[PDB]
């Protein structure tokens, strides 16, 4: 019970939403999640004063580059039950540019690959029909160039001859 | 600090976290798993003092949590469920298990986690497939390999290089991922330590 | 009133 | 660092108003030591607390832990003298005592600030190596058998050991704590076992890892450190595992019971007991103090108020009880009245209705916060305690709390833990209740009998039908959660000293209506103030009838203001209202912030009081039994009571008070109140943070309120009469003889009357009492083993003084008379043959004792008030007398003995009071007693006082 993606630049004001008196946690990509707020409003030792709690919500005063992570909630319901949330990931909102499309034919010794090089936001749409055949994967945002990339793999020969729509694409380019 | 162990290879069908710096007899140890490519999810927690065990609505009957006076345990018999298991502890002491209200005191200390995957497959070698651009982007394609991790380095890891995409699970039950690089000869080097395989191929339109 | 707290002396 | 010191807690969080310095330290042998530096104290002190009590005593020898306690004061290795410890402290203005708790054993003492090191060395010899003499054991076993004998017919000890016996025979909680001759001498001899057991017990439990030392003195922290290390780093360590009792004495076969108990006195108390886990480790939140605060609340809409309006109970207590490490008790005791005894089930029903009320509304954070502030304020403005009792309690709680958080251990609360509150409250259910009902109505209807005390009781099991009623109980609308404490002080401003400040309380208002004494505080500088008021009235004590109607008046008044006063009681603003032989006595002590608000409400309800007939009958009944409960008191208290009756001009006995009480009707009391408040005279004492105009305004408020509502008109100067003490003739021996109908022991008081409280006569008596102070305790108790209770000192009454001896034992009073007379001769021989140094020792000792300045405001207020009620107003008494004391010789004391206290003294005013045991007859080496003259028997007190003159009154300054 917690959006899953927020786009806010650095130094901005972040407001993440979510028994009684819920808690808040931070999990950076890779390692263990750390605690930041335990009761409704309480700053754990070592935790920045930028973070604060109120009613079931987490707020950040001046968004720092070190705060770019996925924040979670923790609700300890009665009967010793603990329930987390959907988890909200904090993103950056910088480039706002169009992707670069590259179509790739299957290999020799069947998987068609569609590639998107650099774009923002993350929501690209992208296959004569599409499913149960199209499997995709999105890489994490770049090292402070603030852009994503997408690789769509389509895993017969009875018919030969990848279209992507984007916020920066007034007319979807096809290949 | 918390010292986890036990996670690794498991055929479809125990975890040990040794506590240090405190005693388990006065704290509540929690277990939290996280599916690869998704958020957190609590499974089971135990309070040794009040002697009460709790389980999720998706793992009860199969899993079993325990402890000892200082180390805690988790006995999982029927697996399918593939995630990374962490262990944490309540900040306060002697938290009453039974309750009619909710008092979530934060879990101060955690563990980096132990990975454990469940799959009906054997250790295989990645057979990389080459691509072609025909300004122009080109890359490789790793497919049908087990187990993770793998690293695709271009030109013996001497290129500053373009993006590589995360691993993808197929319906076959075999890992697969792709790595590309945009350029205005290029050779891709894919390594696989657990299967002792190293494949290198050329990429040119 | 809450209680405020036998003793055998010398 | 230092080899003998393991770690040092240099930072002990103290009270901001506390100027004393603290330094905690843990020794190498695991002894937690706290040091207190007070360069302005007149008496240094030290205390050691062993974490081993009478629960760890052997199954064969019960009360061994308490017995060994007494054996330590009887000779050591370095000090082989049997009474070296006792004699040394007496010669240097000091005292000592000890007590053994359940899992505790505390030894404490105070002494002059000069001889602390010498006294601390002698105290340290008790734990290193103690010599248990073969004859000292045979005498001390009688001392232990006698201190238990005096508590046999005591309802407190009877009910305390009964809850132990009714529990689990397996659990150590059922063991005998005190112990008598049977368990110490008889049984070990019947099984061939005792001195060897004392050695084994002192060498297995008296270990350094289970000890805590707290020392207070004028010396600096480093000098105290080097002294404790000198004496206590040599204590043997054995790392003895701390006795823990995770098991609970109560179980399935011990829960849901009815213990109908027959008391000695005519009282009816109901005891509800809830077996709860050990809450000692939850001190930071203290859920037991939380629930105890709500349940035992006396405010409007509480459990007490409901049980009062139904006419069932009078008092309600309250909170949690202490047991041992592993288990505690949550008790709700309540007194059964006329209807309360017939509706016991309904009382407990209401209790669960209040418990269910707490479970319904759940844990409140604002209540806990209120407790946090009340405790934090009480800790900041905390009165400076007397060194002896201070070091004693700290040493006891030194084992539980960290070294740096001891002073703030039981005072400050940190993190709200509702789950812990909910955990304890869950244990408060009918499925986990233990009911113990005590009443005199169960006389001759009991089946079982206690072993050690022989208490008649019957054990029953409450039907499950009653349990269902308590579980399925509808919430009572009367039960409301207490609102915000509107009596919490917010102004702690200390008013600066005025230009007309006085070192002693002065008289600022002398009128026909009231006399006012004012002393603004210039010593302690707290935001508190003590307001004492003495109301004079002839119709208060003129006859036993009015004496009863006066007591019933103030008891009805305190009953009517019980709710309103309790709200200010929690805020540290208390009041006391009792009637004396001269009239009334009001004493409001606490914070002066909202103090005039409390006083105004008291006086206004005092003048215009409407009596409720239901509450009138209840209090009158409880007062009747209370006069019949005096029947079962200890002998020595009866001797002191009878002596007060004899020497006083006018006094009413208990028997003729209840006789007059049977004639006290409701319309008579209603007409008695305005008649009593018709004419008054108020002697007051305002001592605190208030100014002069503030004091005058307070006095003006009291007068104007009494005049408006009660029409109070001033008394006459010749109408203010104080009672006199009967003047005894020369070489006249008088004896009053009655019987203690309950206790099987006999008491006696010997009063040698001296002359009229003059500076000369005062110091001749007190110095003589100082010289014979310790030898009395040593000769009569330690050596001759007469009884446990042996006392000797000055007796001041109505401006008349004298030397009194108080002894309670099982020996004939006439034999005790001889032994005291023989003691007087051998002491006169002692004073006659001692050096000049041996005389200056007792002079300096008494001097320091008299010059021991008060610790807090209430202590200094008590001294001034005593000098006012005595109508002498000698506030500079201590300085003048001590100055005259140091100018005294030995020849003056000899003349004082030969003239007043000799066996053939020309002015011997000797009166005795004999209190026989129950089944003792009436009609009938060492130092031999002299021949005593034939005494006079006193059968009628009226015919006695009429035949003797009366002493004059001491003229004021
Ligand atoms: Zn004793």
């Amino acid at each position: 019970t917690q959006p899953s993606s927020l786009s806010a630049s650095v130094g901005d004001r972040v407001t993440i939403t979510c028994s009684s008196a819920v808690a808040w946690y931070q999990q950076k990509p890779g390692k263990a999640p750390k605690l930041l707020i335990y009761s409704t409003s309480s700053l754990y030792s070592g935790v920045p004063s930028r973070f604060s709690g109120s009613r079931f919500t987490l707020t950040i005063s001046s968004l720092q580059p070190e705060d770019f992570a996925t924040y979670y909630c923790q609700q300890s319901s009665p009967s010793f039950l603990i329930t987390f949330g959907q988890g909200t990931k904090v993103e950056i909102k910088r480039t706002v540019a169009a992707p670069s499309v590259f179509i790739f034919p299957p290999s020799d010794s069947a998987s068609v690959v569609c590639l998107l090089n650099n774009f923002y936001p993350r929501e690209a749409k992208v296959w004569n029909a599409l499913s149960g055949n199209s499997q995709e994967s999105v890489t994490e945002q770049d090292s402070k160039d603030s852009t994503y990339s997408l690789s769509s793999t389509l895993t017969y020969e009875k018919h030969k001859v990848c279209e992507v729509t984007h916020q920066g694409l007034s007319s979807p380019v096809t290949k | 600090q918390l010292v986890e162990s036990g996670g690794g290879l498991v055929q479809p069908g125990r975890l040990s976290c040794a506590a240090s710096g405190f005693n388990v007899s006065s704290y509540s140890i929690h277990w939290v798993r996280q599916a690869p490519g998704k958020g957190l999810e609590w499974v089971a927690s135990i309070s040794s003092y009040y002697g009460s065990t709790s389980y999720a609505d998706s793992v009860k009957g199969r899993f079993t949590i325990s402890a000892d006076t200082n180390t805690a345990y988790l006995q999982m018999n029927s697996l399918r469920d593939t995630a990374v298991y962490y262990c944490a502890r309540d900040r306060v002491m002697y938290y009453w298990s039974f309750s009619k209200y909710g008092y979530p005191y934060g879990m101060d200390y955690w563990g980096q986690g132990t990975l454990v995957t469940v799959s009906s497959a054997s250790t295989k070698g990645p057979s990389v497939f080459p691509l072609a651009p025909s300004t122009a982007a080109l890359g490789c394609l790793v497919k049908d390999y087990f187990p993770e991790p793998v690293t695709v380095s271009w030109n013996s890891g001497a290129l500053s290089g373009v993006h590589t995409f995360p691993a993808v699970l197929q319906s076959s039950g075999l890992y697969s991922l792709s790595s590309v690089v945009t350029v205005p000869t290029y050779i891709c080097n894919v390594n696989h330590k657990p299967s002792n395989t190293k494949v290198d191929k050329k990429v040119e339109p | 009133d809450a209680e405020f707290r036998k003793l055998v002396f010398f | 660092n230092n080899p003998a010191i393991k770690r040092i807690g240099n930072h002990i969080t103290k009270s901001p108003e506390d100027k004393r310095e603290y330094r905690g330290l843990e020794l190498a042998n695991g002894i937690k030591v706290l040091l207190i530096s007070d360069p302005t104290t007149d008496k240094s002190s030290a205390a050691l607390d062993v974490h081993i009590g009478s629960l760890s005593d052997p199954p064969n020898i019960a009360g061994l832990s308490h017995f060994l306690q007494h054996m330590l004061f009887l000779g050591t290795k370095k000090y082989p003298k049997e009474n070296e410890y006792s004699q040394f402290l007496s010669e240097h203005a000091g005292s000592s005592n000890a007590f053994t708790s359940g899992e505790h054993t505390n030894y404490y003492f105070d002494v002059s600030h000069e001889h602390l090191e010498g006294a601390l060395d002698r105290f340290a010899q008790f734990f290193l190596s103690p010599l248990f003499d073969e004859s000292a054991k045979d005498r001390e076993v009688n001392a232990v058998d006698s201190e238990h004998e005096k508590n046999v017919m005591n309802d407190a000890w009877r009910l305390f050991q009964l809850e132990k016996a009714t529990g689990n025979p397996k659990h150590p909680f059922s063991k005998f704590g005190t112990g008598n001759k049977y368990t110490l001498e008889t049984r070990p001899n019947q099984e061939g076992i005792v001195r060897q057991e004392l050695l084994k017990f002192h060498s297995a439990y008296y270990s350094s890892n289970l000890m805590a030392v707290v020392v207070l003195g004028r010396e600096s922290l480093d000098d105290l450190t080097n002294l404790v290390v000198k004496l206590f780093s040599e204590v043997e360590n054995k790392n003895v595992p701390l006795p823990e009792f995770p098991e609970h004495p109560f179980q399935e076969e011990h829960l849901k019971q009815l213990y109908k108990i027959v008391p000695i006195k005519d009282i009816r108390n109901l005891y509800v007991t809830f077996p709860i886990p050990d809450l000692q480790k939850y001190y930071k939140s203290n859920p037991g103090h939380y629930l105890g605060h709500l349940i035992g609340h006396e405010g409007p809409g509480s459990l007490l108020s409901e049980l009062k309006s139904k006419g069932w109970v009078n008092t309600l207590v309250g909170g949690q009880k202490e047991g041992a490490r592993g288990f505690m008790f949550f008790i709700i005791n309540v007194d059964l009245t006329e209807e309360g005894l017939l509706h016991v089930e309904d009382i407990i029903l209401h209790m669960f209705q209040y418990i269910q009320k707490l479970r319904a509304e759940g844990p409140q954070e604002w209540v806990f916060q209120e407790l946090k502030d009340l405790n934090a304020v009480a800790f900041r403005f905390k009165d400076k305690e007397r060194p002896r009792g201070y070091t004693s309690k700290i040493a006891g709680i030194l084992h539980y709390y960290p070294l740096e958080e001891v002073l703030t251990a039981e005072y400050l609360l940190e993190e709200f833990r509702p789950d812990l509150i909910e955990m304890v409250l869950d244990k408060l259910r009918p499925e986990n209740v233990r009911v113990a009902i005590v009443s005199k109505s169960f006389e001759g209807k009991t089946d079982r009998t206690e072993e050690w005390y022989g208490t008649q009781y019957k054990q029953e099991a409450i039907p499950d039908e009653v349990i269902k009623k308590w579980q399925n109980a509808d919430l009572n609308g009367k039960f409301k959660l207490p609102t915000k404490n509107e009596f919490i002080p917010t102004n702690f401003e200390i008013l600066p000293l005025e230009k007309e400040a006085t070192p002693y309380p002065a008289l600022i208002k002398d009128t026909a209506m009231s006399k006012l004494w004012f002393k603004q505080d210039d010593k302690f500088f707290l935001p508190k103030a003590n307001l004492n008021f003495e109301f004079f009235s002839p119709f208060a004590y003129v006859d036993p009838l009015h004496s009863n109607m006066a007591y019933l008046y103030l008891e009805l008044l305190k009953d009517s203001l019980n709710e309103y006063a309790y709200a200010a009681e929690l805020a540290g603003l208390s009041y006391d209202l009792q009637n004396t032989i001269y009239g009334m006595y009001l004493s409001v002590k606490g914070y002066n912030d909202k103090q005039p608000i409390l006083l105004k409400k008291i006086i206004e309800k005092m003048a215009t009081f409407e009596i409720d007939e239901k509450r009138f009958e209840i209090i009158k009944e409880a007062y009747m039994r209370s006069l019949n409960n005096f029947r079962a008191e200890q002998p020595h208290q009866h001797a002191m009571y009878y002596l007060r009756l004899l020497m006083t001009e006018v006094a009413w006995t208990k028997d003729e008070l209840k006789e007059a009480l049977d004639d006290v009707t409701l319309p008579r009391l209603k007409a008695f109140i305005p008649q009593l408040l018709s004419r008054l005279h108020i002697e007051a004492l305002l001592h605190g943070n208030i100014t002069k105009q503030a004091a005058l305004g307070i006095m003006q408020m009291v007068e104007d309120t009494l005049i408006e509502h009660a029409h109070t008109k001033p008394l006459l100067p010749s109408q203010l009469v104080r009672y006199r003490e009967v003047q005894l003739p020369d070489r006249g021996w008088f004896v009053y003889q009655q019987r203690n109908e309950v206790h099987n022991n006999s008491g006696i008081e010997i009063y040698y009357q001296t002359d009229m409280q003059s500076t000369s006569e005062n110091m001749f008596l007190e110095l003589f009492a100082q010289i014979i102070s310790e030898p009395a305790f040593n000769t009569l108790r330690t050596k001759e083993q007469l009884g446990y209770i042996v006392f000797s000192g000055p007796r001041r009454a109505n401006g008349i003084q004298g030397l009194r001896f108080i002894i309670q034992s099982e020996k004939p009073p006439h034999y005790l008379e001889s032994r005291v007379e023989a003691f007087l001769i051998t002491m006169e021989k002692s004073i006659e043959d001692m050096t000049e140094e041996a005389f200056q020792k007792h002079i300096q000792a008494l001097a320091i004792r008299r010059l021991d300045k008060p610790k807090k405001l209430s202590a200094e207020s008590a001294k001034y008030w005593g000098e006012i009620i005595s109508q002498q107003y000698n506030f500079d008494r201590d300085n003048t007398e001590v100055a005259y004391l140091k100018t005294l010789t030995k020849e003056d004391i000899i003349k004082f003995y030969k003239e007043m206290l000799a066996v053939d003294a020309p002015r011997r005013h000797k009166v005795s009071v004999h209190v026989l045991a129950r089944e003792m007859d009436s009609n009938p080496n060492l130092s031999q007693a002299p021949a005593l003259p034939q005494p006079e028997v006193i059968q009628n007190m009226t015919e006695f006082k009429r035949g003797l003159p009366l002493f004059p009154l001491v003229k004021p300054h």
